[PDB]
């Protein structure tokens, strides 16, 4: 994943 | 309670109508509840923490938000001048790197971790989670949230920011979390938000004032602030004893604003996070  | 001269966001939340600038609110304030928060860390000493927040976990070298994301997300959910819920606890859980990447078995990691931490904690009013990050589909990663969410733990997650289908990205494509679409100002579907049947809700995501590392103060825009205001609308709702942890995301599209929403395609759902407080 990665932030958002 | 009454907080003027509010970023627009909270002052959304707590209208039937856009453009207003009041944020209008219980005095108990999610007081109570608890909201982890799965991101890339939380600045604790932040002043407008007042000491409400901690970290808990870290999957890295240090406990430490070297990124800004997760205490920008923390600061929506219940920081003194940003949050909706002003008076609850903070859980710091860092499965996200300073370069804000993380693998999905961290990722994983995390939300079980949640899910056994919560029984030693002192949560009376209840346990929420909030998940702003995503990627690509993954059974394994809906399959952690789902989890999380039965062990009796508000998940809440973002829609993400692909202007695409939701389906396609995880876990916001688990249909028993509550996955969260970002709005605008002007009551318009962010153009970076992401649509499709799973989205059980939306909230403000567009341009949010909200806390950031060194003590400082940043507007930045996402699902990954609109999955905050969520989150700390439920703590909020769930000290009042309105909801509860397990119904919660439906309670909060039952009571929504409906309708208001531009730029809504057919087939998701037009409904906007809001607290129906009256003095
Ligand atoms: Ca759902």
């Amino acid at each position: 994943a990665a932030p958002a | 309670a009454a907080q003027t001269n509010a970023p627009w966001g909270l002052a959304r939340i707590s209208s039937t109508s856009p453009g207003t600038s009041t944020y209008y609110y219980d005095e108990s304030a999610g007081q109570g509840s608890c909201v982890y928060v799965i991101d890339t860390g939380i600045e604790a000493s932040h002043p407008e923490f007042e000491g409400r927040a901690q970290m808990v976990k870290t999957y890295y070298y240090s406990s430490r938000d070297g990124n800004g994301h997760g205490t920008h997300c923390a600061g929506t959910v219940g920081s003194r001048t940003y949050g909706v819920a002003k008076k609850t606890q903070l859980f710091g859980v860092k499965v996200l790197d300073d370069n804000g990447s993380g693998q999905y078995s961290t990722i994983i990691a995390g939300m079980d971790f949640v899910a056994s931490d919560k029984n030693n904690r002192n949560c009376p009013k209840g346990v929420v989670a909030s998940l702003s990050l995503g990627g690509g589909y993954s059974s394994s990663v809906n399959s952690a949230a789902a989890r999380l969410q039965s062990s009796g733990v508000m998940v809440a997650v973002a829609a993400g920011n692909n202007n695409a289908d939701a389906r396609n990205y995880s876990p916001a494509s688990e249909p028993s979390v509550c996955t969260v679409g970002a709005s605008d100002r002007y009551d318009r579907r962010s153009s970076f938000s992401n649509y499709g049947s799973v989205l059980d809700i939306f909230g403000p995501g567009t341009s949010i004032l909200s806390t950031w590392i060194g003590g400082s103060t940043r507007s930045i825009s996402g699902t990954s602030m609109a999955t905050p205001h969520v989150a700390g609308l439920a703590a909020y709702l769930m000290t009042l004893g309105k909801t509860t942890a397990a119904s919660a995301c439906r309670y909060i599209a039952d009571t929504a604003n409906k309708g208001d929403l531009s730029n809504i395609p057919f087939g998701t759902v037009n409904l906007l996070a809001y607290n129906n407080y009256q003095a």
